[PDB]
């Protein structure tokens, strides 16, 4: 049926921060359902990874000042509740961050106290003035998914908190923008039908070209309230779409990739193969990203279900 | 008229904050303001100046 | 004692009913037609048999 | 991959076409806004049960009325069109009323002794005045889907129905009136979430506690929409006509053929057999009355020719 299966077939990136992010196509006008309930679960319980609390060689009370420093140090509370990451493994990590002798207070001035990486390298923390000058700090950083308040985490919230312990809500998703629009699908044929349209932003950390595929699919937890709320799955149907091998139209996923390629090369709009023949090793980059595995050998399996360049 | 205490003492029906002025929320975003904000039930209408 | 969409009748006792009357009323109701505004005129019942 | 897909929860059914199924616990705040969308899809779009088509013993028009009824036709007819129901093998079934003889005219004066569930066996229609006056029709009823009223299509919509032949408001869609409520979590590990409560009432052709999945899809097929992504499209295919060797430009009086073959070419309008030369065999089966048999004698009639089938050529 018209719910034709409407995969994200139009991203288009704007540079490793924002896509237009679109879905096609829709039910005679649905993306208006679509962008604002969708929307909404795209706001309440996302991945990423952020600081949490932090201890610092000065900052027993915010009240406090260090001579040597140009944020005294109360301007220091700028880029905590800030700096973002991402975590391989559990709901807890550290870093320190070091600077010692003249300049800013930057990722070139950390340590992993654990298991952190840094996707955020333009974060700068603060400053320092002289050839003998230095600063010190741990920071606890949280991946989780989902929003407490930094006084009204409750149990949890009556642990034992040093003279200089700083305290920060779930911080961990750094998205800076996410917009709404509805016009008509791509579908060169099937076009009483609409697209949502969404033009999310970040600060580097992802893309939105990244942070949809399984971001999104979080309905998986909103459908308990309507598809089956208890234990009678009925004989009715699910009724496809099929297109067949290998026809000039199919998608450039019919060459068979390598994780997010399939994403960031089909947000260049060459969502074909068709015209994928005229991609030859001489003007071949032209797409966002595809940077590795993808870009190396495929070309030779490409002539195996039977394309060509030259 | 049924004066602002009159609302006050009958709004114990419809149970919502006997202020009239209520935390509300954003249904795109799940978010709640600043501040309580006024909000009720209106009698209103369509009129034919008719574009 | 009869209700449709256009029509209603009733009827009535000797407690009123005129010295050679039948003991009836009837409520019969408008149905589409023009306005000075070009507005929609019509009617519709209340009541039911027997009430 | 870290999904939830919840079940099992709750059950407090109240009246055939009212149940009140409810859900908790949920996170944080997922009561309080998503009962909004499936009023969408439990209004506009929605499979059912409707009545299609009437044909009336007298009323070539419902904006009329029949000499011996005691109520009139368009008014009753508003009322006439809701009596959907449900249907057990495929989805159509071609009802009647069956009615003469005074007094009331009803769901218990229909054709019900077969894969039919009427549903509304309380409804009523009209009277009839004497033991031989009658009112009686053919009613075709679907399972079908959307909200149609009797003007949709909006042209090719005054199209040449035998008078007497009604078009009918087709309003499969068996719910109008879906919404929500919502509570604190109370499932009794808690008082600390959120809880959702469902005050959906129907068309009759269900009960809220019946069956569901269909009326959730527009909202649950909606997620396959952000992944495993691979998409759909249609082409452009032909060029623009037509110059020498005269080769092309023939109609099919220079094959050799049969008649009927001559009937069904013709509606499929190949004028020119420089077109039959290269339109595909699957594409002839695009008008009815061309099967097995002549789509079968093409195969070789141009090969007497001293030509062929499947020549495409770069220019015509």
């Amino acid at each position: 049926t018209e719910f034709l299966k409407p995969r994200l077939v139009d991203i288009e990136q704007v540079s490793s921060t924002h896509a237009k992010v679109t879905l096609e196509p829709l039910e005679r006008g649905f993306g208006h359902t679509l962008g604002n309930a969708l929307r909404r679960i795209l706001l309440s319980s996302m991945p990423g990874c952020a600081v949490t609390e932090v201890e610092i060689d000065g900052v027993l009370h915010e009240y406090s000042t260090k001579e040597g420093v140009q944020e005294d140090i109360l301007e220091i509370l700028l880029n905590l509740k800030g700096l973002a990451v991402r975590v391989q493994g559990k709901d807890e990590v550290i870093l320190t961050l070091n600077k010692s002798g003249i300049g800013p207070v930057t990722a070139a001035d950390i340590t992993h106290d654990g298991d952190v990486e840094i996707v955020k390298p333009q974060h700068v923390i603060c400053h320092l003035t002289d050839e003998n000058a230095s600063i010190s700090m741990r920071i606890k950083v949280q991946r989780g998914r989902g929003y407490v308040p930094a006084s009204t985490r409750i149990h949890s919230e009556e642990d034992e908190r040093p003279i200089g312990r700083l305290l920060v809500d779930a911080c961990y998703s750094p998205v800076e923008r996410i917009a709404y629009n509805v016009e008509a699908a791509r579908v060169e044929q099937r076009t009483d039908l609409d697209k949502l349209v969404i033009e999310m932003e970040t600060n580097g950390t992802i893309d939105p070209e990244e942070a949809i595929r399984r971001a999104a699919t979080i309905l998986a937890e909103q459908l308990e309230a309507f598809v089956d709320l208890r234990d009678v799955r009925q004989p009715e149907v699910k009724e496809e779409k099929p297109e067949f091998d290998p026809i000039l139209l199919l998608p450039v996923d019919d060459l068979e990739l390598t994780v997010r390629s399939a994403n960031c090369l089909k947000a260049e709009a060459i969502h074909y193969i068709g015209d994928l023949v005229q991609r030859t090793e001489v003007e071949l980059l032209k797409t966002p990203n595809l940077g590795k595995k993808s870009l190396t050998e495929i070309k030779d399996v490409l002539a195996s279900r039977g394309l060509s360049l030259g | 008229g049924a004066k602002e205490a009159e609302i006050k003492e009958l709004l114990k029906l419809g149970d919502l904050p006997t202020s009239g002025q209520i935390r509300l929320y954003d249904g795109r975003t799940g978010e709640q303001f600043e501040r309580p904000v006024t909000v009720g039930y209106m009698y209103m209408l369509k009129l034919n100046h008719l574009v | 004692q009869y209700v449709d969409a256009s029509r209603i009748v009733i009827k009535v006792n000797e407690d009123e009913m005129y010295p050679g009357e039948a003991g009836i009323d009837i409520y019969n109701l408008t149905k589409y037609t023009r306005s000075n505004q070009n507005t929609c005129i019509n009617q519709m019942p209340c009541v039911s048999l027997g009430e």
